[PDB]
RNA sequence: UGCCUGGCGGCCGUAGCGCGGUGGUCCCACCUGACCCCAUGCCGAACUCAGAAGUGAAACGCCGUAGCGCCGAUGGUAGUGUGGGGUCUCCCCAUGCGAGAGUAGGGAACUGCCAGGCA
RNA sequence: CCUCCUAAAGAGUAACGGAGGAGCACGAAGGUUGGCUAAUCCUGGUCGGACAUCAGGAGGUUAGUGCAAUGGCAUAAGCCA
RNA sequence: GCAAACUGCGAAUACCGGAGAAUGUUAUCACGGGAGACACACGGCGGGUGCUAACGUCCGUC
């Protein structure tokens, strides 16, 4: 909520005026935030996974969860943790990697604005964690990074466009 | 949709229920209020309703639902159903988890008397 | 290189404990006064009346005991 | 608007369309509004006689009942596979 | 005695899907924050706490839309029991039972009790 | 020892007629109560190529239901606690 | 386009169960005693096997 506040105060304002939506909630809003490094590389160990896990715990609040594959893969093999969020925390994160994350990427050519599901999702995967300060280089292992995906109630590809233009959108 | 798996819980419930041929006294959680009602094994006809939105339960709750306004609930339709002799009739949370208002109104019921 | 079907009808009038119709799947559910078995073999209850009917979402073939 | 005039059907079943097929008839129906629907029994020979001109399916008929002329549209007709024969023909009233 | 909503049954496609508008009077739905009752195989997602802070966005509510799905006559046809016949492989005769598909049409489900709001 | 047809629509109705599997196990892989509900294909995303990864979409069991086969399981007998 | 091991549809004969008419030496069932009986065949009805070539062979029924 730390960034809650702040969003309602400015975010809606100039999304209304722009669409002139009737109900409060008809802006876009985001629900839920990926975080899965997509490693794939825990076949051969485990080891790798533990790992993975303890980035993701140590980079958010949270404890990691396990999942299962739905490549040489068997049914039901562990490979990776995913994390998300609900809450208070879905804006402290998001405030925390807008104000050190994603401004501090090597080499930022920008987003991608074609990289949506074409409902009003955002999916995107971003690469050299050094990015993130809270990465500590102690423990790095290797050149990793989040493949988040924006979970917002956009109804189409217009209301992901504004929303995202909403945070500044820096450039494509 | 949350509807949708709740309607097939309860339907379990109910369908079970059903064998024995037994007044149901079901009772419904809303965000807002609480339902509570006593229904023949037939289902097309209710012995006694009460609900939180009524005056009678409303004016000494600011608000219709929460804990004491489940136990306030609760409370009335025991006496009321006791009035009507209800002789170990069984409960149903219309297939829903005995947590909050629920478990409130049912405990309530039982401080009255109820016999389930 | 053992019985199915139907074995007991409607309108029959069986006595309490009497099995009526085995099946290999559940191509019939027990009603109302009417027991299950592990085996699906549906068993009288009672006395009375027997009625084959079809009912549900999906229109299954359910089977009931009525008072004679 | 062809003058046709057709017997009204007085049994029920295969056997009178059996006797009407054999002696180069068959049995054929009129439906269509709230009017309730009647069986007729056509001569075979006359439905030849005049469905070979195209005009016969193209407007609406004209069947005599009783003495009596009703407009009727002529559904449908079903034939034998490859007998030249009209197995059954269906009629709209109009 | 009427219009509207909610709960519970018979009803299980003439009850479903597609389009428009209509609703915050009551009621209903979303929801704020949650350290407090409670909680996650991580998360107030659900569960539970103070309510209208905000709204009718989805949802449901009515009607029209027969577009779609569905049912569906009426006859006839196929098939066939019984007895017989022929050129007896197969077909037909007398009688009875009577397909599927298709067809006109129906098709915006209906019905029962309680509770609440407006007349 | 067991299942599918062969086989003329109650049960049965010859084959050396064609398919076959099973000689297993669980102190859980049973039960109690609670919670949840797949396959199939598609969109975005370094390796990852389209399918090692998550989110969303058509849909709600053609997944799964420990053993070969066949019938059944949405109330889930399917998964977890 | 196909499917004895395809059914999204779906017949009459055959079954027992309930009500009902006349029928027929009770034509129906149990018990007890006493039998033969344990190699049938022709044709028709719908099939399998067999090379539907068979006046070959086997099935349920008259």
């Amino acid at each position: 909520a730390k960034l809650h506040d702040y969003y309602k105060d400015e975010v809606v304002k100039k999304l209304m005026t722009e669409f002139n939506y009737n109900s409060v909630m008809q802006v876009p809003r985001v629900e839920k935030i990926t975080l899965n490094m997509g490693v794939g590389e825990a076949i051969a160990d485990k080891k790798l996974l533990d790992n993975a896990a303890a980035d993701l715990a140590a980079i958010s609040g949270q404890k990691p969860l396990i999942t299962k594959a739905r490549f040489k893969i068997r049914q039901g093999y562990p490979i990776g943790c995913k994390v998300t969020l609900r809450g208070e925390r879905m804006w402290e994160f998001f405030e925390r990697l807008i104000t050190i994350a994603v401004p501090r990427i090597r080499d930022f050519r920008g987003l991608s604005a074609k990289s949506f599901d074409g409902r009003g999702n955002y999916s995107m995967g971003v690469r050299e964690q050094i990015i993130f300060p809270e990465i500590d280089y102690d423990k790095v292992d290797r050149v990793r990074g989040l493949d988040i995906t924006i979970t917002t109630t956009a109804k189409s590809d217009e209301e992901g466009r504004a929303l995202l233009a909403a945070f500044d959108f820096p450039f494509r | 949709d949350k509807k949708s798996a709740r309607i097939r819980r309860a339907t379990r419930a109910r369908r079970k229920l059903q064998e024995l041929g037994a007044t149901r006294l079901v009772v419904h959680r809303t965000p807002r209020h609480i339902y509570a009602q006593v229904i023949a094994p037939n289902g097309s006809e209710v012995l006694v309703a009460a609900s939180t939105v009524e005056k009678a339960i409303a004016e000494q709750l600011k608000y219709t639902g929460n804990k004491d306004a489940a136990a306030a609930v609760g409370k009335a339709v025991a006496e009321r159903a006791l009035e009507k002799g209800i002789k170990d009739v069984s409960f149903d949370r219309s297939g829903f988890q005995y947590h909050g208002r629920v478990q409130a109104l049912a405990d309530a019921a039982r401080e009255a008397g109820l016999q389930f | 290189t053992k019985r199915l079907g139907v074995k007991r009808f409607g309108g029959e009038s069986v006595l309490a404990g009497s099995i009526i119709v085995r099946q290999r799947g559940t191509k019939f559910h027990a009603g109302a006064n009417v027991g299950c078995g592990r085996d699906h073999t549906l068993f009288a209850k009672a006395d009375g009346k027997v009625k084959f009917e079809v009912k549900g979402p999906k229109n299954r073939k359910f089977i009931s005991i009525e008072a004679e | 608007m062809f003058t046709i005039n057709a017997e009204v059907r007085k049994e029920q079943g295969k056997g009178a369309s059996r006797r009407l097929r054999a002696a180069n008839k068959f049995p054929a129906i009129i439906y269509g509004g709230k009017e309730a629907p009647l069986a007729i029994e056509l001569d075979h020979d006359k439905v030849m006689n005049m469905q070979a001109k195209a005009e016969f399916y193209s407007e609406v008929l004209t069947i005599v009942v009783d003495g009596k002329e009703i407009k009727v549209k002529a559904q449908d007709v079903q034939r034998h596979p490859y007998k030249p024969k009209l197995q059954h023909i269906d009629f709209v009233r109009a």
